[PDB]
DNA sequence: ATCAATATCCACCTGCAGATTCTACCAAAAGTGTATTTGGAAACTGCTCCATCAAAAGGCATGTTCAGCTGAACCAGCTGAACATGCCTTTTGATGAGCAGTTTCCAAATACACTTTTGGTAGAATCTGCAGGTGGATATTGAT
DNA sequence: ATCAATATCCACCTGCAGATTCTACCAAAAGTGTATTTGGAAACTGCTCCATCAAAAGGCATGTTCAGCTGGTTCAGCTGAACATGCCTTTTGATGGAGCAGTTTCCAAATACACTTTTGGTAGAATCTGCAGGTGGATATTGAT
């Protein structure tokens, strides 16, 4: 009867697998390694941007304080194909307000 | 190609006075090469500010130090020549220039504040200016035989304008900062141009600009000015900013450009800033090289070295570089009758003339 | 000899994860040294998954305890929440 | 058939370090390292449970850091013109890291 | 009354990870005080790209070992291969993961093996 | 009306100095190195207790708080004595009112 | 229509440092909603108390080396030659702080002389 | 001229000025070739050091590298300085 | 007599390893590293500016550096029975650390 | 083993470049008075964990044994150490302009209150990879 | 008169633990509004950053000698890896109890907010004085006899 409602990321994670595989499964204990993954990745990326907000005495988290958060934290070619993908999903979002 | 051909082409009239000149610039070009040696050279104490060429002597050649000293250098006489001891903490000469009626005298600015006429043998004429403060101090000075004007800038923006005999209507403040350069054009006798550091230069008519800093137009520039000269002629204003871009404009439609000739004149603190120069008797412009890791240099040797261009088009045709004298060039000066150039570089001054013409009995 | 529970850790059992280790010979002394580095390394990990037990006024030993008790030391843990 | 097949020294050990490379499952048995892992929490504080999850992570940690510490180990070893690791390995492997504590 | 038909903010950027989910969890969190209309959809699609480049590595590493399921190990594997995403997670033990292949040359033996009696 | 205020942990450090040896000085740079030292501790301490707010769905910073950073941060004996000081310190506040 | 005389805080508690900074920095900077009446006075204790410490170590460093001021080096070598300190700031770079003299004994001239032909 | 003295760079650090830091650090003899492997993991960590301040300087929209930036780039990677600000 | 005092191979090593762990002064000359600094700039953004305690900072910091690599470096040395620090010491104490090499 | 060149330890003696020590003040702290939350007591359920029983059965403690490894002892050959000396290269003091560092505003942005509805999930019915079990089929490493 | 223990490795087949998909519910997310607030653009300004040419003072790049470390080559001896055996500790099941980790509800200390009064750091001058740099000796290091 009674049960708390958990918040996680599998259903998202499913959609994505399935985009890039359609034929392809997940166990469930990758799933919780993946909901590891994108919570820990969500913590560094808001705790970078959060920390370049305070050092520029500013108060709100705009789109270029999580941009140069991914430019941090993330190597190599990983944070062009990542920036370029934020890009697109922003300029998507406010050409469609 | 037909190095002698034209001239005999001219001599029947078919060649106008145009392509005549033109023929003898290219004529000036071709034997440039041959200057390369430098013929004499002169130490003095501090680093060199001015340079002012005598209107009528062929081989006298003045040049301050930043320290106050004037040197008046008549090449050929071995006459030790006269040396005029200076403060040296901010005597600075900023502006050196001859008094066109007795060559024996100069208009000379300094840091002090104090834009005199004084005689080459050292007694101080007559004070023009003296703002006093300190931190007030006079930059930029012209005279106009002419209309018998004399012209001085000052460090915070107010420029003032001066009889030969003084009686002063000026001291209107017409930039934000200092005027580096003010120029009093040759052919005319009214109309003015002046260079700051507010990256803007204004042309005045004295004889008709009084109402409250009236300016017949304004020149913006992407960074501060040094130098606002014009072509003898005074057809054209040559403009020189401080990073890197000169700017040639005509006296149609004064504020757009005819030409930007890119060339790395870059600024510093220790360094007289780079002036380029008019050729009295072409359209040849002379500036020095301050060789920029940042700027676009497509040859592979990246030399200090004294550039020459045309005028009209606007391209290099000349370099001058001999090692030995690889310091930087800050200014460079034709001689009035266009055979020898006189430089100006720190701590020492060059002069890039040749030998003599045939020999006698 | 008392066990202490430290041999619980048996030899074969060390021999197990030098092999998956990239090792191919053990000298005899290794086994008493791993038994004191494991014993350190759990010591510090439990005390401080104690601590955090202890302030939210548990008893019991959380998964997500032990996570973060991992998280400090720079060993950060993923498949049992985060 | 004097004697019977006998492997030589080191290709046993080989045949092991390939069969416990391919493979994941824990090599620690989950009694002695529960009991252990409970007495060190009777020492830190008396009266506590574990979840068995828990302590599942516990075995996950303590494996990996001792998987890592080994292959420093070897790697010392081999840097010594040796194929065997002794103690002196691991105290230099320790020591490097910063994890004298 | 309008009351347009509600399309998800993930929708109007094309995300399949949600939007407003990022947007819930930066305000609570004491991130800062104001969070920005563009910052969770940057978040969301950086998200979604880092699960995608790793689950398409897990993904062929698990069609190369005959498997339809993406078990903890192949995620090992496609961490533990690419250069860069081990750098992203050089310091992260996946539960259950195991080692990569790996046998210092030296402990290799002799190769004098063939057929001579 | 400009008027720069740095704040700075410099007094007090001082002041510290001087009560636990009062024949001595301190170098400007030595004052900078306090100052980084206590601005990294209180860092520590306050983010560690941000964290354990978090965790437990507690939206406030008690003294409970602080004191389970700080046995989480400190080394070895130096808990013990911190802790020690900090419950005196609590202790005497809470008894002059 | 008192209005006692204002007394510090941080006399209340006789800590040197400021009680009232400490919570004015807790509110800014958002490490939680609300900040409780008696974590500021704990936090500025443990703060006190940990500068006294290493102030005294640097202290006896410095009348070691015969100096009654203290430089960016005695610093350094109380923080090197306690192992609490030491490990609590094992990863920190101290301005112009140098090292300890430590020199490892197989380096130190050969003393260990014997009959030799 | 084309000074370029053995590199313009790295090669600039004169071989007794390693031979300093590493007898600071307790060495006593040094191979021949360990100069070259000294410069090049100097400037590796030179290399992600500055990347980290140039990326903090330009987020502010500075043309100044502050020396805070420094510090905070280093802090990211944990190698904390002391001495300089916080 | 006639021959000169010469010391023997290492009495040197050793008063210099005294005398340069004895002191603070900056090892690396300020205008080399500020050249290499500004060198290395140019590659990420052109035209940019350093404070001279920027500079400063960065000298401290890759100095501190170095000298714990060839703290770790020369441990490594003397477990490999040998004096002097090589190549791979350098190689073997990065990849220890967790750096690349 | 005397001795004979250095280095380093000392030990006075200035003077000046930073540190202490006076100010004024204004921004931040402290003192009342309401509002408004937390969070902690107090009472539940029922979920997970402690044990504790069977029975294996799979692992391990346990002795031979001998094959390869690890550490000595010299040894030749070379390569870093040490000094010697001119020659760069770094270091540094001469009296402009850029831009970091603060004020001050809005227009734009985000937040804050209710409302509608909808993807989010509690758990329940299905499918169904593949773990595990036979069987060959080679394959490697070690014995004439 | 190089094949054999053990392995690896593939091919196939079957049932079920355990993923997938599917009902339903309802807690957050949108949507529509009204209210704060505050990021970036003018504006300014005062510290400080860019980098040349003399002049100079020190380090150092370049060549000898040559001491000693250092890879290499033999050699014992030791020791641990491999294998065979029989006990025995550890897994799978259990079956309950039950301790207490979550889940509701209530209200009273606790803290926020807000103003208004107060005085404590802090930015400048003043001046006070460790000690860095000299000057000399006295002693210990070190070294080839």
């Amino acid at each position: 009867r009674k049960r708390s409602r958990k918040e996680s990321y599998s259903i998202y994670v499913y959609k994505v697998l399935k985009q890039v595989h359609p034929d392809t499964g997940i166990s469930s204990k990758a799933m919780g390694i993946m909901n590891s993954f994108v919570n820990d990745i969500f913590e560094r990326i808001a705790g970078e941007a959060s920390r370049l907000a305070h050092y520029n005495k500013r108060s709100t988290i705009t789109s270029r304080e999580i941009q140069t958060a991914v430019r941090l934290l993330l190597p190599g070619e990983l944070a062009k194909h990542a920036v370029s993908e934020g890009t697109k999903a922003v300029t998507k979002y406010t050409s469609a307000k | 190609r037909s190095i002698v051909r034209t001239l005999h082409q001219h001599k029947l009239g078919r060649a106008s006075w145009p392509s005549v000149q033109q023929g003898l610039q290219q004529s000036f070009l071709h034997t440039l090469d041959s200057y390369r040696i430098l013929q004499k050279a002169a130490p003095f104490d501090r680093r060199a500010t001015s340079l002012a060429w005598h209107p009528t002597h062929p081989s006298t050649v003045a040049v301050g130090s930043k320290g106050g000293d004037i040197m008046l250098w008549n090449f050929g006489i071995k006459d030790k020549p006269t040396f005029i001891k200076g403060i040296g903490a901010g005597g600075s000469i900023t502006g050196l220039k001859f008094n066109p009626l007795n060559t024996n005298q100069f208009y000379a600015s300094s840091m002090e504040g104090t834009t005199r006429l004084q005689d080459f043998k050292g007694n101080i004429l007559r004070v023009f200016a003296s703002s006093d403060t300190i931190n007030i101090w006079f930059c930029s000075l012209d005279v106009s035989a002419s209309s018998r004007m004399v012209v001085t800038g000052d460090n915070v923006g107010n420029v003032i304008l001066l009889n030969m005999d003084g009686k002063e209507l000026w001291n209107l403040r017409m930039h934000k900062k200092k005027v580096t350069h003010v120029a009093l054009n040759p052919c005319c006798d009214w109309f003015l141009a002046t260079a700051s550091v507010d990256q803007t230069v204004k042309i005045w008519d004295l004889r008709q600009v009084r109402g409250k800093a009236s300016f017949l137009y304004s020149l913006p520039h992407r960074h501060p000015v040094n130098a606002a000269c014009f072509s003898p002629d005074g057809a054209r204003l040559l403009t020189t900013d401080q990073k890197s871009e000169i700017r040639v404009y005509s006296a149609s439609q004064w504020d757009c450009p005819l030409g930007l000739i890119p060339h790395p004149h870059r600024h510093f603190q220790h360094l007289t800033p780079i002036k380029a120069a008019w050729h009295p008797r072409y359209n040849l412009i002379v500036v020095g090289r301050y060789p920029d890791p940042n700027f676009k240099s497509c040859t592979p040797y990246e030399l200090r070295t004294i550039d020459v261009f045309d005028g009209n088009s606007g391209k290099m045709m000349c370099q001058l570089y001999d090692p030995e004298s690889s310091g930087i060039s800050s200014l460079n000066e034709f001689n009035p009758m266009g055979d020898t150039l006189a430089s100006a570089m720190g701590y020492h001054i060059l002069i890039w003339s040749q030998e003599e013409a045939r020999t006698r009995k | 000899v008392l066990r202490d529970n430290i041999q619980g850790i048996t030899k074969p059992a060390i021999r197990r994860l030098a092999r998956r280790g990239g090792v191919k010979r053990i000298s005899g002394l290794i086994y008493e040294e791993t038994r004191g580095v494991l014993k350190v390394f759990l010591e510090n990990v439990i005390r401080d998954a104690v601590t955090y037990t202890e302030h939210a006024k548990r008893k019991t030993v959380t998964a997500m305890d032990v996570v973060y008790a991992l998280k400090r030391q720079g060993r950060t843990l993923y498949g049992f929440g985060g | 058939v004097k004697k019977p097949h006998r492997y030589r020294p080191g290709t046993v050990a080989l045949r092991e370090i390939r069969r416990y490379q391919k493979s994941t499952e824990l090599l620690i048995r989950k009694l002695p390292f529960q009991r252990l892992v409970r007495e060190i929490a009777q020492d830190f504080k008396t009266d506590l449970r574990f979840q068995s999850s828990a302590v599942m992570a516990l075995q996950e940690a303590c494996e990996a850091y001792l998987v890592g510490l080994f292959e420093d180990t070897n790697l010392c070893a081999i840097h010594a013109k040796r194929v065997t690791i002794m103690p002196k390995d691991i105290q230099l492997a320790r020591r490097i890291r910063g994890e004298r504590a | 009354k309008a009351r347009a038909k509600a399309k998800t903010r993930s929708s109007r950027a094309g995300l399949q990870f949600p939007v407003g989910r990022v947007h819930r969890l930066l305000r609570k969190g004491n991130y800062s005080e104001r969070v920005g209309a563009g910052a969770p959809v940057y978040l969301a699609a950086v998200l979604e790209y880092l699960t995608a480049e790793i689950l398409e590595l897990a993904g062929n590493a698990a069609r190369d070992n005959k498997k339809t399921r993406i078990i903890p190990r192949h995620l090992q594997l496609a961490i533990r291969n690419d250069e860069e995403l081990n750098k992203l997670l050089g310091r992260v033990t996946i539960a259950q993961g195991g080692v990569l292949p790996n046998i210092q040359a030296v402990l290799l033996p002799k190769k004098t093996e063939s057929h001579h009696k």
